[PDB]
């Protein structure tokens, strides 16, 4: 397996080769001890019982070097398993900020906290629980057939050949268990969908006085496919009866050519019966693998997660306010274009705003010039210079957004703040503060900025929030901003405080800014248009406004949408 | 703890076959380890081969007559668990059309994919695999251990030398770090919580940094130190834990306390012979006990969420569009108010409205008049019946909704609007659609009125809500419960569901959510809510003048 072999840091490559043949060690020592039962056996139970001390010596001998082996591998199973959990954990959360920001889907981001999350304690113990019981287990088979040569040529290359059926055998239950699995869960996620829409839609079914109509149509149908899906069942042996009929059968095929050898007088009595016993010496490995199933199934999994998350795609990588340039710019989330040949400059020093219907693609715009994303093809420049080929820190320092999301975080109000910058001074904070009308939010806290605003802190409204996310954006020193409109439907101020982020800011810097209502873009310089991805107009507020396109219509609607009243226009 | 066994009552009796089946193949399994003994007793007698073939066909027997009760029993406990499984699935499916329907907008409980689909899985292994294989994962290690103890008793004590150094050894590990088992739950816990916020945080993380990038870090850092000082010192432990019950352990024990017996004739050699097959790995198999009782546990987690699903209440039905509330209070969970003393009467025809601050419990006193939830005290009452008495063809024929999170049928288009009374023409529906403002895009579908909806479909969130406007219109409910955040659902469809709740509404009795109250300065009756209590009642300019909360509020928008 490759994946495993991946996880070991440059430090452990060496007690990993002390590992390996240790456990090889261990493995020889514990066939030939199932191996010493041949003699030792053979004169217990012959006329002389006394000839077997020398045999159960050698038995001792070898089962002491087996204990001192085993605790070696054990003690380098433990410093495994803690350097393999610190090394992949801290080499996946380093990986993790490199990544793309296409990567992290929804099943995506499963896998990931999976493999941040629910791989501490596994991974600790992943070598000591199941690699050494594994491979153990797999090899002793084999050393034992391999073993007996030295007693039989014959004998071991029978005994050899039985590895082969009998992990043959392991590998076809396996197939059949799962496969087993596969239609189980199948056939009843195939039973159940009916239910789930039914639940789905209750409050419409309810409140349009179909339930019933709509309770006895889904419960005809689950009867007929019951009806239909219960007849189909056969008398079909399980994987696991197959295997351990399979042990039984090569049980008793070697206890049969053991009393056939009996019979020819080609083996003694004593000697026919110790075979029989280190022939399920032999056997009793391949019922070990069997009870590893389910840990190798489950370590299998995660350690597919934990592939998947250091496979993840990275970024490649190399104070006026810079231009901002399109050009042929296409952009697609795998097969989903967004952008379609889009192309635009914004004017330096410039406030630009996007604006457009629902959907469209205005929020993969500024996620693509602030860095989060690269372009599939076309271009994104700041000043003739392409984002990709910019240097790590001089992209985090280039570009400044609001999200539609505040994403506040757990800490102080004031220090949600300061991660803008950690460098300002108190006064750029109060500055900062003022302009995202967050002083109004200081009144009503007890402890005012100190106070905590995390998920066991504070409850802040949206609007709050998403001041405090414009007050991040403001402190920072960046030479562009970028803007992405969302607010609670009643913070009127929260508007405000967007209207100073882009006015009231004496910093010099390029503006961006996504909107939904007519309160910012009014003092916007120009607007983008965007609709399907592409810029279907584009113009000045008085260009646009005079000409009755597209944006006039959607000025008279949101112009309209201030203004109506229930129980009235 | 009953919830769990009183779901699986009536499998009382194809679960005690199926254990008793399960304990017959088991020791079948064993009898040939039983066999291969009297068969070296029947070599050192120097039996005559016919009683070596004879040895070999029972065995060759036993092994065919196991797999055939396998197969047997295979078949059957899975025709019994697909006879239950489905008279389970028909259950749910009408407790899913008598639960209040307030009941799939539940906090901090498991989804209904989880418990229909999952929990009903999980109940499947139960009854087909988990109880078979704990029945055998039981009886094979007592079974092994009765006959160690009948072939001789003096091996078969020192078996349980290496079992009590592994308890006692588990028992000092165990409570040496009491404190640390208990803990390292809730350190799995914060970790989810904290990947999760890591995750969600990543473009702040990104273009700001700071200390939020070094935050998950540190943790991950304390988390992996707190699962390295609490397992480290544990190796010794642990390992001199593991060594004692291997199978070469178990083999020197046998051999060492077996040969002394077997050679000063204290001892018949073929009574070590039963350890020497059976014995060796005696100590594996009572490790495997263990996930064999794991198995049940987890089932009946399942068994219990289903019943408990099962055991909830439901609505249960007592004895010119006007509403009265008289004396309403409510609670979520017992003790803990959310609407309190709260009197209204919704005039036939005037459009009240509900404002007030977030958590005031404006959007729960709009669900109570649906029937969403019964009042806990008080009462509710249209056209002169309480809502109690009405059954839901009664009530929502009288009271319809349009809340927010607004629903789609699978089905065509036509059925969506006329879902009400799909009896309905296409030229009826056609009018309800282009009432609400949504038969430009109909027509704008490649297929038109036939388009087939779902739940998933191209239509965005201001479409499929105008789709539902049409069907409250086409309703024709006297009274209405409406959300007005399904206006600013969709800012940029926002005029157009405007004008389809400005067409819903007319010449019916309305209660209004407000969120923003420049939209309601000409309602009928403005109601102020905080923490479950109507403060002022009164139209807009009256308030206004009155200068309570209201004005407060206005002043705050
Ligand atoms: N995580 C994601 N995975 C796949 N597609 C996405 C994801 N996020 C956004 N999209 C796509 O982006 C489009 C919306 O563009 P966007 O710039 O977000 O506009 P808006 O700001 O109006 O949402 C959608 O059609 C959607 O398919
Ligand atoms: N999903 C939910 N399930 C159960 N109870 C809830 C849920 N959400 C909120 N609640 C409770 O009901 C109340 C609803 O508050 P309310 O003010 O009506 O909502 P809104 O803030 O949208 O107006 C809250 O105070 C809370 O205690």
């Amino acid at each position: 397996i490759r994946t495993l072999l991946r996880l070991v840091p440059a430090e452990k490559r060496g007690a990993v080769a002390g590992y390996a043949v240790l456990t090889l060690l261990s493995v020889l020592l514990r066939a030939v001890g199932a191996v010493l039962l041949i003699p030792l056996l053979a004169a217990l139970f012959s006329d002389t019982p006394s000839d077997a001390w020398l045999w159960l010596g050698w038995l001792t001998a070898v089962t002491l070097a087996g204990w001192v082996t085993d605790t070696n591998t054990a003690r380098l199973g433990f410093d495994l398993g803690f350097a393999v959990l610190s090394r992949t954990q801290h080499d996946m959360a380093d990986r993790l900020p490199n990544v793309a920001m296409s990567w992290f889907t929804p099943d995506n981001t499963a896998t990931a906290r999976q493999a941040i999350a629910a791989t501490g304690p596994e991974l600790a113990g992943l070598v000591v629980n199941l690699l050494t019981p594994l491979i153990g287990a797999a090899l002793l088979p084999a050393a034992i057939g391999v073993a007996l040569l030295f007693v039989s040529v014959p004998l071991g290359l029978a005994a050899l050949a039985g590895v082969a059926v009998l992990f043959g055998a392991l590998a076809l239950s396996g197939r059949l268990s799962r496969a087993a699995d596969k239609v189980a869960g199948e056939t009843n996620s195939a039973f159940t969908e009916r239910i789930i829409e039914f639940a789905r839609t209750q409050q419409a079914l309810r409140a349009a006085r179909r339930v019933e109509p709509a309770r006895s149509q889904v419960g005809s149908a689950l009867a007929a496919q019951h009806g239909a899906g219960l007849r189909l069942l056969t008398m079909q042996i399980p994987g696991q009866v197959l295997f351990s009929l399979a042990g039984q059968v090569a049980l008793i095929g070697f206890a049969g050519m053991a009393v056939w050898l009996t019979v020819r007088g080609q083996l003694g009595v004593p000697e026919a019966i110790a075979l029989i016993v280190v022939l399920v010496r032999y056997l009793e490995p391949f019922a070990a693998i069997a009870d590893l199933a389910p840990a190798l199934e489950t370590t299998r999994a995660t350690l597919n997660r934990i592939q998947a998350v250091l496979d993840a795609p990275t970024l490649p990588a190399g104070g006026a306010a810079p231009s901002i340039e399109f050009d042929d710019v296409r952009f697609s989330y795998g097969d989903e274009v967004v952008l379609d040949g889009v192309s635009f400059t914004l004017r330096p020093g410039n406030t630009t705003a996007i604006v457009g219907p629902s959907g469209s693609g205005k929020t993969t715009i500024l996620s693509l010039i602030a860095g989060l994303q690269q372009p599939a093809s076309g271009r994104v420049l700041l000043d003739g210079v392409d984002v990709t080929t910019l240097d790590p820190e001089a992209r985090r320092a280039a570009v400044s957004v609001v999200f539609q999301h505040p994403y506040l975080f757990d800490g102080t109000l004031r220090d949600n703040v300061l991660v803008g910058d950690p460098e300002a001074d108190p006064d750029d904070v109060t500055a900062a503060m003022r302009l995202a009308r967050v002083d109004e939010l200081l009144d009503r806290l007890p402890d005012g900025d100190a106070t905590v605003v995390g998920e066991g802190g504070t409850a802040l409204s949206g609007g709050e929030r998403q001041r405090v996310s414009i007050a991040r954006a403001l402190l920072k020193p960046a030479p562009v901003l970028l803007v992405d409109e969302a607010t609670s439907a009643l913070d009127n101020a929260n508007e405000a405080a967007v209207v100073d982020a882009l006015t009231a800011d004496p910093r010099p810097r390029t503006r961006v800014i996504v909107a939904h209502r007519l309160a910012s873009i009014r003092h916007a310089d120009r607007v983008l248009f965007v609709e399907a991805g592409r810029v279907v107009e584009d113009g000045a507020i008085d260009e646009l406004l005079a000409a009755g396109g597209r944006f006039a219509q959607f000025w008279a609607q949101q112009q309209a949408a201030s203004e109506w009243a229930i129980g009235s226009t | 703890a009953e919830a769990g066994s009183r779901l699986l009552a009536p499998l009382k009796k194809p679960l005690i076959v199926s254990g008793v089946l399960q304990a017959l193949i088991t020791l079948i399994e064993l009898a040939p380890f039983v066999l291969l003994v009297e068969l070296a007793r029947l070599l050192l007698g120097g039996a005559e081969a016919e009683r070596l073939w004879t040895l070999g066909l029972t065995a060759v027997s036993l092994i065919g007559l196991g797999a055939v009760l396998a197969a047997a029993m295979t078949l059957w406990l899975a025709r019994v668990d697909a006879r239950f499984a489905h008279e389970l699935r028909g259950r749910l499916l009408t407790k899913l059309s008598r639960l209040p329907l307030g009941w799939f907008t539940r906090r901090g409980s498991a989804s209904t994919k989880q418990l229909v689909q999952d929990d009903t899985l999980a109940l499947a292994y139960l009854i087909t695999a988990a109880i078979p294989d704990a029945v055998a994962a039981v009886v094979a290690p007592v079974a092994v251990l009765v006959y160690l103890f009948v072939a001789d008793w003096r091996v078969a004590l020192v078996l349980f030398i290496p079992v009590l150094v592994y308890l006692v050894l588990m028992s000092v590990m165990t409570i040496q770090s009491g404190s640390k088992i208990a803990q390292a739950p809730r350190w799995a816990e914060r970790m989810g919580g904290e990947a999760g916020a890591f995750l969600e945080g990543q473009p702040v993380i990104r273009i700001f940094g700071g200390a939020a990038a070094s935050r998950f870090r540190r943790r991950l850092d304390d988390y992996i130190d707190f699962l390295v000082s609490w397992q480290r010192p544990f190796v010794g432990k642990k390992t001199l834990m593991d060594l004692v019950t291997r199978p070469a352990t178990f083999l020197w024990i046998i051999l060492v306390a077996g040969v002394p017996l077997v050679v000063t004739g204290r001892m018949d050699p073929v009574n070590l012979l039963p350890f020497l097959l059976l014995g060796t790995t005696f100590g594996a198999r009572l490790l495997g006990i263990g996930y064999g009782l794991s198995g049940i546990q987890t089932g009946m987690l399942a068994a219990r969420r289903i019943q408990t699903v099962l055991d909830e209440p439901e609505l249960v039905v007592r004895d010119p569009g006007t509403v009265e509330l008289d004396r309403v209070s409510f609670e979520y969970r017992p003790g803990v108010p959310v609407i309190r003393d709260v009197t209204l009467t919704l005039r036939p025809g005037t459009v009240t409205a509900l404002v007030g601050p977030s958590g005031s419990g404006k959007s729960t006193l709009a669900a109570l008049v649906a029937r969403f939830h019964d009042v806990t005290q008080g009462a509710i009452r249209v056209d002169g019946r309480d809502i109690r008495t009405l059954t839901a063809d009664e009530l929502y024929r009288r009271v319809g909704f349009v809340l927010q999170d607004a629903q789609l049928v699978h089905g065509s288009v036509a059925e969506n609007i006329a879902l009400a009374e799909p009896d309905a023409g296409l030229e009826r529906i056609r009018t309800a659609a282009r009432d609400a403002q949504i038969h430009d895009r109909i027509t704008r579908m490649p297929d038109g009125y036939d388009s087939v909806l779902g739940a998933g479909s191209a239509l965005s969130g201001g479409e499929r809500q105008r789709v539902t406007i049409a069907r409250a219109i086409l309703a024709d409910t006297p009274v209405l419960v409406l959300d007005e955040a399904t206006a600013f659902a969709d800012p940029e469809s926002e005029y157009l569901v405007q004008q389809a709740i400005n067409r819903l509404t007319r010449d019916r009795t309305v209660l209004v959510i407000a969120h923003r109250l420049h939209t309601i300065t000409h309602a009928d009756q403005i109601v102020v809510l905080d923490d479950g209590r109507i403060v002022e009642v009164g139209t807009h300019d009256e308030l206004l003048a009155a200068g309570g909360r209201y004005r407060g509020l206005w002043d705050s928008g």
